[PDB]
């Protein structure tokens, strides 16, 4: 196995064996623990990784292809089990690795090569929100992913939205994002604007997952005074009405947290 | 644009299994 492993990274370089060992790599992220650091200090590994994005960055009047797509597509998840490990997920942040991912988060492409690239860019994020460090949230916040989160939010994909709210409700959840896209009325109103756009949408293509993360951002947004006393007057009509009963119908939690958002905007 | 080889089939999967790993 690091027998293999340390093979497929010495295959990367040779560009007749290097989307196998993409592929191969790839395949072990769900059964080699360490295969993050093996990959992190292998001499030249990230920085091949870092090839495979940076080389279709010329693909983006839109030319990728299907192939060239699930190619950069391993890489990304090699880069996600990098960022997912304690080990090297610090160092990951340090290196500034998230930005190179942020091309994938910004085109408007409809095509389906970049969707995928959209997906696995935004499960890259994802997996670093998911563990919830303060680490990463202020990074995040540095590095400005929330206006890329919103407009993927609004106009992405069903599946692209739903990654997009879980990121920007994690940083929401954590009291740092609260406070800094409640410290001045133009952040906090482009998020309650936006998500209020995604309600309207919901109310016509109805999406149970989305609309929960929708309401959990909302109902985190209720803990600041000031987001309060705006949602008091913005907050949609379509939260409190009818319009989501059958999709709510089965939700005991979405229900719930919509009952404490209007009693906490009192 | 509803066409879809391999590739696409392998980038998908991929993607859906990637965000798996967030239960959402």
């Amino acid at each position: 196995d690091r027998e293999k492993i340390y093979q497929w990274i010495n295959e990367l370089s040779s560009p007749e064996t290097r989307e196998n060992a993409l592929l191969e790599l790839s395949k072990k992220r769900e059964s080699v623990p360490d295969l993050a650091p093996m990959l992190w200090h292998s001499f030249g590994t990230i920085a091949a990784l870092l090839q495979e994005i940076v080389n279709i960055y010329p693909s983006i009047p839109p030319t990728l292809t299907a192939h060239q797509s699930n190619r950069v597509c391993n890489a990304l998840a090699l880069l996600q089990c990098v960022a997912s490990h304690p080990e090297t997920r610090s160092a990951f942040l340090a290196a500034h690795i998230p930005l190179f991912l942020y091309p994938f988060l910004h085109t408007v492409s409809k095509t389906r090569p970049f969707e995928y690239l959209r997906l696995t860019s935004l499960g890259v994020i994802g997996a670093l929100v998911k563990t919830d460090e303060q680490e990463v949230i202020n990074f995040l916040l540095t590095t400005e992913i929330i206006p890329l989160c919103l407009r993927i939010m609004e106009s992405g994909s069903e599946l692209s939205k739903t990654v997009a709210t879980f990121i920007l409700q994690k940083i929401l959840l954590d009291d740092t994002g609260l406070a800094y896209i409640c410290q001045t009325y133009e952040r906090f109103s482009h998020v309650a604007m936006i998500l209020g756009k995604m309600v309207l949408q919901l109310s016509k293509e109805p999406s149970a997952r989305l609309l929960k993360h929708v309401v959990r951002c909302y109902l985190r947004l209720s803990d600041n005074p000031r987001a309060r006393e705006a949602l008091r007057q913005c907050l949609p009509d379509q939260l409190k009405d009818t319009t989501f009963a059958q999709v709510l119908k089965d939700d005991t939690t979405t229900k719930r947290w919509l009952a404490q958002l209007v009693k906490n905007l009192q | 644009h509803m066409w879809e080889t391999l590739d696409d089939q392998r980038a998908l999967q991929l993607a859906l299994d990637q965000l798996s790993l967030l239960g959402l």
